[PDB]
């Protein structure tokens, strides 16, 4: 598949945070476009940052500003020594013709530019980034370029890996009107979602095996045979001994604090009734 | 622990409570009749996931309103309290 | 044996009626207790103050 | 006293008695619910006749 | 679990100094094999009486024993002995810790069968996607 | 003149100066009036901090002129 | 789903995660010209750091290595809370216990927040971030110095303080928010001789703010999206037994504020009962959040196929 481009889970973060910033500012979800850096050894193409860049709109067209453009080159260079352009981002659906032209004005500035283009509408359970590269065509008469699709790694360091963690396990990310129980169970309720797709498209394929659509493949129906077998998890009378001390606990500590809000309640209500009944 | 040993089965014995704990195993060979027993636990499983998901989202809702419901009652008590007060207020 | 137990020396406690020593492979996370208890006792005592604020 | 023990006056044996923590924190918190609960009845009550100026005269 | 026929055959290649008896009848190399076994076998075991672990080291009842606490208090393997009903657990589980585990393979299981799925007939795997959504 | 300078947290000073002051009165004059040390205190014009030993001559500067004041960083 | 989830999600507007990315500028030129952190002094106590920034700090911290490293953070306030919405690596060269920021680094600023106002981006400095490699996260003298200069000019300022090598070698981010006090003021009165042993000898000098982290909807969408390790580590996160010791150290506190309330009510105006009433149903809340997903799990696994 052409080059070999490897992401890094920073220039995701930089695209959502760019795309929410222009949403909460213009009130409406708004195309943005940016610029990415990384390094290219050879055939490996390396995604580690990325900046945003400056457009301007004149009719139905988009013209990329190039002072601007290497005013942050010559920025970004004092920091990261050893990072060069690699291509340029975009938030939206399918390529559409704009993207071809911002593409051909982005050919002058570097050679072989990449093209990524995360999908923040997208209604399906696959990562929205993906990662494209123009293709120059000699059909006959006038010429064209297309975008041609790429395969794309996600490597990560150490660093990067520890942050992504930390910011992907925490769920108290709540804030405002919404409770904290809408803020915890839409996690759940995501989890538990994306474990019934999985396992809906495994009924979906062993329906398929069994009726005739697909072949007969003897090793996946013995592991989902075997899939099958471990369901009741753990269904043993230790775990449920267990299961009641944690709810006992639990509810105990329930008790403890219900008290102390209906405590914190009377020492209310009995101040607001002293200045009110005061028998002097 | 020999069948162990070829890990077709895994786990650890008990003496004392003369139990064998497995805690993973290979799955058999199949026959067209098994099949259907797989759909059958799968599809189980499927309406499993789907009643947690509807009870999840229900559970929200309900806490939602409960929330609605005591800001509304904590502001209108509020807004009584400030119109006498202005009342009098020359 | 009874000298090291007095002594904090040996961790553990001896069955007279059967010759047996049993030893003190006990004493887990139970601080959790203990600190509910400490939530109770102070509930306790907070609770009589509120209701005998003025009458 | 210090002691903490059970005298099985059968064949004479003392036997050491330890106290099961769990169960002694289910058993005072739920005292204290019951206890507070009972206050804090009484307490309403209390209000009540004290709004309506209620005495022995 | 090493037995003691199929290291008849590697106690001839020994050097003449590493074959010596330790004057109880037992050479170095039926000494490091028994603590060897006894160390494997407490990976396949929650408990196991001392009868039953002097049958599989011979060793019956006696010198089991004595190993078993030998390889304990020196941070060799880890357990607790009973000696009045003579029983050795060596590790047991707490069982919401386990229910944790068997649910973290049970996803490993259906993200792996997914995974042969998309990879045996690719193109059914796509158009069961889009499906999914009618 | 009509000098405008700003910190970097979005504060905001406007000050009427005479466009060939020396350096030191003004130094002067801040010191008494507000008290920022001098020797913390960095200037930046268009991305380039003020050289000392140079007069503001070259600097043609005339209406809505934009000063930056930063304050010395250290760490460890 | 139909009527209930089609306006809880409501892609088309902001949910109430994306409400803190909003910057209202009349709010604060409100709050700043306020100043109500000048009549207090312990008014800032909550610091909340956006994901994106933790992630580029934490990054900038280890690509040193042994070397001390520095940069700014841009963000805002609100009440007590300093937010921080984002930060920028500055082009400066250290030593493994001294970074200076000699010239390269005060122009960089300027011209960076320019460029940086010129693609939509609406907030101002609001703090400035060293990293110290190997030795915990707390303020020196001459951090404490630097910390009353930003401070007595710049009034909203905090110093974050990272360490990169305890985060590396323990695989949790090591971070730490400061503020400090007025120069020759409020001198406020085994805690002592920990209290030196891990942070300065300028212990009463400063104080360290409560750190917590946010993410946008977006962001938690594509990190739940990016792995499966995250959504099989939620099916199986067995809460009430990972962090078991913070929630009995929480209770413990929990009663030591219920005494100081109860001494408190019993006769500087700070209402001691309702904070210990607040913390008691966030632990609370917490405690019972833990017990339904166990439930969930319990009745999603254990409940199928008899």
């Amino acid at each position: 598949g052409s080059v070999s481009v490897a992401l890094h889970p920073l220039v995701i973060l930089n695209i959502s945070d760019h795309w929410i910033r222009m949403r909460s500012q213009e009130g409406r979800p708004v195309q943005v476009i940016g610029a990415l850096i990384g390094k290219q050894e050879g055939r490996n193409i390396e995604v580690m940052n990325s900046f945003e860049l400056l457009s301007h709109t004149v009719e139905e067209k988009i013209i990329i500003d190039k002072e601007y453009y290497y005013t942050k080159e010559e920025q970004f260079k004092q920091v990261f020594k050893e990072l060069e352009f690699l291509g340029w981002y975009t938030t939206g659906g399918p390529p559409d013709p704009s993207d071809i032209h911002v593409h051909k004005q982005v050919c002058e500035i570097i050679e072989s530019p990449l093209f990524l283009k995360l999908n923040p509408m997208t209604k399906h359970t696959d990562l929205p980034v993906s990662v494209f590269e123009s293709v120059i065509d000699i059909i006959n008469g006038e010429a064209t370029m297309l975008f041609a699709e790429l395969t794309y790694t996600l490597a990560t360091e150490e660093a990067e890996r520890i942050g992504v963690d930390h910011v992907a396990r925490m769920t108290a990310t709540g804030s405002g009107e919404n409770s904290t129980v809408a803020e915890h169970l839409i996690a759940q309720h995501s989890a538990i979602k994306m474990l019934h797709s999985r396992v809906k498209l495994i009924l979906e394929y062993v329906k398929a095996s069994e009726a005739g659509e697909v072949p007969f493949n003897h090793e996946i129906l013995r592991e989902a045979y075997a899939l099958c077998h471990c369901l009741p998890v753990l269904s043993t009378d230790k775990f449920k001994t267990d299961f009641y001390d944690q709810c006992n606990d639990v509810g105990l500590m329930a008790y403890l604090g219900t008290i102390t809000k209906t405590c914190n309640t009377m020492n209310q209500f009995v101040n607001k009734f002293n200045v009110l009944y005061d028998r002097q | 622990i020999e069948a162990v040993y070829t890990d077709i089965i895994q786990g650890k014995l008990d003496q004392r409570n003369q139990l064998l704990e497995v805690d993973f195993c290979i799955g058999r060979d199949i026959r067209k009749k098994d099949i259907n027993n797989i759909v059958k636990t799968l599809h189980e499983w499927c309406d499993g996931c789907e009643a947690v998901l509807l009870g999840i989202e229900q559970q929200v809702l309900r806490a939602n309103q409960y929330k609605e419901n005591h800001n509304r009652t904590q502001q209108q008590v509020e807004a009584e309290v400030t119109n006498i007060k202005k009342t009098l207020k020359a | 044996l009874v000298q090291c137990i007095l002594d904090n020396t040996i961790h553990g406690r001896i069955d007279q009626v059967n010759q047996l020593l049993e030893l003190d492979h006990q004493k887990r996370g139970g601080a959790r207790y203990t600190a509910l208890d400490k939530w109770t006792n102070q509930l306790n005592s907070l609770n009589q103050a509120v209701v005998s604020k003025l009458a | 006293g210090l002691i903490s023990a059970r005298v099985d006056s059968h064949s004479k044996i003392l036997y050491a008695r330890d106290v099961d923590q769990r169960s002694t924190t289910f058993e005072k918190s739920l005292l204290m619910g019951k206890e507070f609960q009972r206050r804090a009845k009484a307490m309403m009550l209390r209000a009540a006749v004290l709004r309506n100026q209620i005495h022995v005269k | 679990i090493i037995r003691g026929n199929q290291l008849q055959e590697f106690a001839a290649m020994l050097m003449p100094h590493q074959k010596a008896t330790t004057a109880d009848g037992s050479s170095i190399l039926d000494r490091a094999v028994i603590e060897h076994n006894l160390l494997s076998a407490s990976k396949l075991y929650n408990n196991i009486t001392f009868e039953e672990l002097g049958a599989l080291l011979e060793i019956p009842a006696a010198k089991a024993e004595k190993i078993a606490s030998q390889m304990i208090t020196e941070g060799r393997m880890n357990g607790f002995i009973d000696q009045i009903d003579g029983i050795v657990h060596f590790e047991t589980r707490e069982a919401l810790p386990t229910w944790d585990k068997q649910i973290q393979s049970l996803c490993f299981q259906v993200n792996n069968l997914l995974e042969k799925i998309s990879q045996t007939a690719p193109e059914w795997t796509a158009q069961a996607m889009e499906a999914q959504m009618a | 003149m009509l000098i405008k300078v700003k910190t970097l947290t979005g504060k905001e000073i406007e000050i009427d100066i005479e466009p060939t002051d020396k350096v030191e009165r003004i130094k002067e004059r801040v010191e008494e009036k507000e008290g920022i040390p001098p020797q913390q205190q960095r200037l930046i014009y268009s991305g380039k901090q003020m050289n000392d030993e140079k007069t503001a001559a070259d600097y043609k500067i005339l209406g809505g002129s934009v000063l930056h004041l930063v304050l010395a960083l250290r760490g460890g | 789903a139909q009527k209930t989830w089609e306006l809880a999600n409501n892609m088309q507007e902001a949910q109430s995660i994306d409400e803190i990315y909003k910057y209202d500028k009349k709010q604060q030129q409100e709050i700043l010209a306020a100043k109500p952190w000048t009549k207090d002094h312990h008014y800032f106590k909550y610091c909340k750091i956006s994901a994106l920034a933790l992630l580029k700090m934490v990054m900038h911290a280890r690509s040193g290595g042994n070397l001390a490293v520095m940069g700014l953070m841009l963000g805002k306030v609100d009440g007590e809370t300093m937010i921080i919405m984002d930060s920028f690596a500055l082009p400066v060269e250290g030593t493994e216990t001294r970074v200076n920021a000699q010239a390269a680094a005060y122009e960089y600023m300027a011209a960076y927040i320019e460029n940086a106002k010129q693609v939509g981006r609406l907030e101002n400095a609001i703090g400035w971030y060293h990293s110290h490699p190997g030795y915990g996260c707390w303020l020196s003298g001459i951090n404490v110095s630097t910390q009353m200069l930003n401070q007595q000019f710049q009034e909203p300022f905090v110093a974050v303080v990272i360490d990169p090598t305890r985060t590396i070698s323990a695989g949790k981010v090591n971070l730490g928010a400061f503020r400090t006090y007025p120069k020759g003021y409020k001198p406020p009165d085994t805690i002592p001789l920990n209290k030196i042993e891990d942070f300065g000898v300028h212990c009463k000098q400063y104080y360290a703010l409560e750190v917590s982290y946010f993410k946008s909807s977006l962001d938690r969408k594509l990190l739940e999206l990016l792995w499966n390790k995250y959504w099989v580590n939620t099916l199986s996160s067995s809460s009430l037994l990972t962090n078991a010791d913070y929630t009995t150290g929480q209770v413990f506190d929990l009663s030591e504020k219920l005494e100081q309330s109860e001494a408190q009510l019993g006769r500087k105006s700070e209402d001691k009962l309702a904070k210990a009433t607040r913390d008691s149903c966030k632990t609370t809340i917490e405690a019972i959040h833990g017990l339904m997903s166990q439930v969930i799990k319990d009745k999603l696994f254990n409940q199928i196929n008899i």
